[PDB]
């Protein structure tokens, strides 16, 4: 109706605010040298840890980024502290990829944030499992083919954020309130935008997606343990998922 | 949960950082 | 007819509702030798309806049409989301609880007392408690479970574009019938929709605790249920 | 894989 575009403006303000602009900061953090190629070869013995420094330091950079994110939403930052804590460790990682996406390309299936080019080799070289990755690149190509709109990323970021089977959560009947009202306005916005991109299940599509991020989550916490250093260089992320 | 501390540092600390 | 028939999905619901018999022995007095783990008994009952989650995608149409291979891997995929949807909808009926396929019920302290609560509580309350509000039925259950079926991801997949394809028409079918039969519900079609991100981490926290299980040994998992935990 | 066969054995006959 009135009060949603409303809801969707406030989101969309909050997240370029924030968010939309993470990507182009990460030079402030190390990135190892030839990131800002788009050919390599690098060193076999090369050492990796400043490249696995790299990714948790960007991580917990974007995790705080989506935090200030949350706050700058009235209706987020109006629940229980406690609240609030649990939809964050839930959907923190979740709305990362959903806005690292835009950084995505097809062409190459490389993410391009600023002067950097994050290709797979470098997160397997880091030392993440090629599986996991694999299904992180599957993630993005597949949210990529649908070409949503910054109105309909921002309202697929919420409805993740505001999920009731987030462990931790009390208010489950309040929460879920906003979640099926950030649903119903994601849905609206996409039918009354019909046709020529419209793979019509375009909402049928996203919540497969929102499940996709679910199972991709689920692997992070894994992932931070079978890493050992990773956890120590960086606590926030591992606190989020644990 | 008990746990979750830098999280609440987090959030209420005033952003400008400092 | 077209393609995803819904009148063959609901049938393929109806085939294996059971619907009767299954509940007799269970309700009825019985258990050879003896079984109070409800986590064993729900592990037992897994077991019995793997068995006829086979006869059902079988009936789904298009289904059997897939190379031998594809259809192997799409039920490896997600045979724990299908089984849980299924036995969540069975239990629309029950009080705090669930109803296995084998006439036994599992309250919300049992599951507790073994140590499986919160998975089983959130059962109870993103899908029973959820599909019960809304009334779904039979069709639409059968409808998700297709959905959930025709995962074009599953890696080995010998054509990824077919079931791509086939979901997509369950999504039209799916559409379609809710359009119909409830014109009064504008956005039932995306209500139904929103519960396969819940599905799915449970359906990941089941298989965790069910992991768990099979290798402290104890609380025994019959054959085709072990046969599907080993590592995909 | 000469694993994970139960299944493929079930979905071999279901005409019966
Ligand atoms: Cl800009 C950009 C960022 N990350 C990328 O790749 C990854 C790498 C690892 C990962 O999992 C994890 N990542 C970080 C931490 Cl700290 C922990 C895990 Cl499990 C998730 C994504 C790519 Cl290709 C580009
Ligand atoms: C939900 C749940 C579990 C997993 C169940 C699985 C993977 C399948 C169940 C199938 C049934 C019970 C089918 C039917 O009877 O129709 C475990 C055991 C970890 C403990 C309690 C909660």
């Amino acid at each position: 109706n009135q009060q949603q575009k409303e809801l969707v403006q406030i989101l969309l303000g909050a997240h370029t605010r924030h968010v939309g602009p993470l990507f182009d900061q990460f030079v402030q953090f190390r990135p190892p040298a030839y990131l800002f190629m788009h050919h390599r070869p690098f060193q076999p013995r090369g050492p990796v840890l400043p490249l696995l420094t790299h990714f948790a330091d960007i991580n917990t950079f974007m995790v705080q980024q989506i935090i200030k994110f949350t706050k700058d939403l009235p209706l987020f930052r109006s629940l229980t502290m406690e609240d609030q804590i649990s939809l964050l460790k839930g959907a923190a990682v979740e709305i990362l990829h959903i806005s690292l996406n835009t950084t995505f390309c097809l062409q190459t299936e490389n993410f391009f944030c600023g002067p950097l080019c994050y290709k797979m080799e470098d997160a397997v070289h880091a030392g993440f499992q090629y599986e996991f990755l694999e299904s992180i690149l599957h993630f993005h190509k597949n949210l990529k083919g649908l070409h949503l709109q910054e109105p309909e990323y921002v309202l697929m970021a919420a409805t993740a954020l505001f999920s009731p089977d987030r462990p931790g959560v009390t208010q489950r009947e309040e929460i879920d309130q906003l979640q099926e009202e950030m649903a119903l306005i994601l849905n609206n916005h996409i039918m009354e935008q019909q046709s020529r991109l419209q793979s019509r299940f375009l909402y049928a599509k996203l919540m497969g997606l929102l499940a996709d991020l679910r199972s991709i989550n689920n692997a992070y916490s894994y992932e931070l343990q079978r890493l050992e250093e990773l956890s120590a260089m960086t606590p926030l992320l591992g606190e989020i998922c644990s | 949960a008990k746990e979750n501390a830098l999280l609440r540092y987090l959030l209420d600390k005033d952003d400008t950082k400092d | 007819n077209e393609d995803m028939p819904v009148e063959r999905i609901l049938e393929a619901e109806l085939a294996v509702e059971p619907k009767t018999e299954t509940y007799v022995e269970a309700n009825m007095g019985l258990n050879p030798s003896s079984p109070n783990d409800p986590v064993t008994n729900i592990c037992q009952a897994a077991d019995k309806q793997l068995f006829t989650l086979v006869e059902w995608a079988k009936r789904i149409p298009h289904f059997s049409e897939l190379p031998l291979d594809d259809q192997v891997i799409l039920l490896r995929a997600g045979w724990n989301e299908l089984l849980i949807a299924s036995f969540s909808h069975r239990s629309i009926a029950v009080k705090d609880g669930i109803l296995l396929a084998t006439g036994l019920h599992v309250h919300r302290n049992s599951a507790h007392s073994a140590g499986v609560g919160a998975i089983f509580d959130r059962v109870l309350t993103e899908l029973v408690s959820k599909m019960r509000d809304m009334q779904m039925d039979k069709t639409e259950l059968g409808c998700l479970r297709a959905i959930v079926l025709f995962n074009p991801d599953s890696k080995g997949l010998s054509n990824p574009a077919e079931v791509e394809a086939l979901r997509e028409k369950v999504y039209a079918s799916l559409e379609a019938y809710c359009k119909h039969k409830y014109p009064e519900q504008p956005g039932r079609f995306a209500k139904l929709l929103l519960r396969l991100p819940a599905l799915r981490s449970i359906g990941l926290k089941c298989l965790e605790h069910l992991f768990f299980f099979k290798l402290i040994g104890d609380t025994p998992i019959d054959t085709f249920l072990m046969e599907m935990l080993e590592a995909p």
